[PDB]
């Protein structure tokens, strides 16, 4: 999981 | 579909430090790592913000990582343009309250005739008396300027959040034509502002994908995954800029 995809996310 | 635009002026990041290092030699190296430092952190800001952006929830995640990675550079840059004309009446470029360009850190960055590039846009915005709310606005259509060239997963739903922005930018200059004299006048300075941002940021980029591949400069962990997935969809021509008024 990628930093944007966990940061979109959370 | 929706004060949107009164949402935006309350949900701008606040000013971030570059960190910058005045003890260390300014090499370009050194200079282009900071630069790189803050791009970073401005970046998780821009996360952030567009997470609370009206409209931006609607689109699905595959489409907002898209357009997060297609546009940053264009993000980045106008806000720098802000900052400089903000804080100095755009007399110097205001990178952050701790990194101030002057001609010679223009030169020491090896980014000298780009950093006059960014110079003339600021110079615009003191030409026209861009107000705040317009800022905000034209930065929304900055993170929806640039799509795959086949389209989004949601062509669609991008459409209608684009379209209605661009509905607040005309409302805006309707309100207020500003120092352009008459509404339609107002509008097309700005049209034809945001059109320009993508040649200026065509060729930030080319020097950011050089440094990239090429390198002493650093890069956060944030500009790695995004330049990385970025750069091959660049340079083999899917990121497909959007221009109210086609060259
Ligand atoms: C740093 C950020 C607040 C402002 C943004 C946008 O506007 C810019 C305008 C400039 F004049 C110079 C830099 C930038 N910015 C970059 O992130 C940047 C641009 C090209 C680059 C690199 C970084 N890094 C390299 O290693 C070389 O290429």
């Amino acid at each position: 999981k990628s930093l944007l995809q966990q940061l979109l996310t959370e | 579909y929706f004060s949107p635009v009164m949402v935006l002026e309350n949900i701008e990041p606040e000013i971030v430090y570059a960190g910058y290092d005045s003890s260390k030699p300014d090499t370009a190296e050194n200079l282009l790592s900071t630069l790189n430092r803050l791009a970073g952190k401005q970046m998780i800001q821009v996360v952030k913000w567009a997470k609370v952006l009206p409209g931006f929830k609607n689109l699905p995640l595959e489409d907002q990582i898209t357009l997060i990675q297609y546009s940053w550079m264009s993000l980045l840059s106008f806000a720098l343009s802000w900052r400089s004309y903000k804080h100095t009446n755009s007399q110097f470029l205001y990178f952050a309250p701790d990194l101030v360009f002057n001609e010679e850190k223009m030169h020491q960055s090896a980014m000298y005739e780009l950093c006059q590039g960014m110079h003339q846009i600021s110079l615009q915005f003191v030409r026209l008396q861009l107000t705040f709310e317009e800022y905000t606005i034209m930065k929304v259509l900055l993170l929806l300027s640039t799509i795959p060239k086949d389209g989004l997963k949601s062509q669609a739903a991008f459409e209608e959040m684009r379209t209605n922005y661009i509905k607040e930018l005309r409302k805006m200059v309707t309100k207020s034509p500003n120092n352009s004299g008459q509404s339609w006048q107002r509008f097309y300075q700005l049209t034809k502002l945001l059109d320009s941002m993508h040649d200026l940021v065509s060729d930030l980029l080319e020097f950011c994908f050089y440094t990239f591949r090429e390198s002493k400069v650093e890069f956060p962990a944030m500009l790695v995954e995004i330049i990385s997935d970025q750069l091959p969809k660049v340079e083999s021509g899917n990121a497909k800029p959007l221009y109210f008024h086609r060259k």
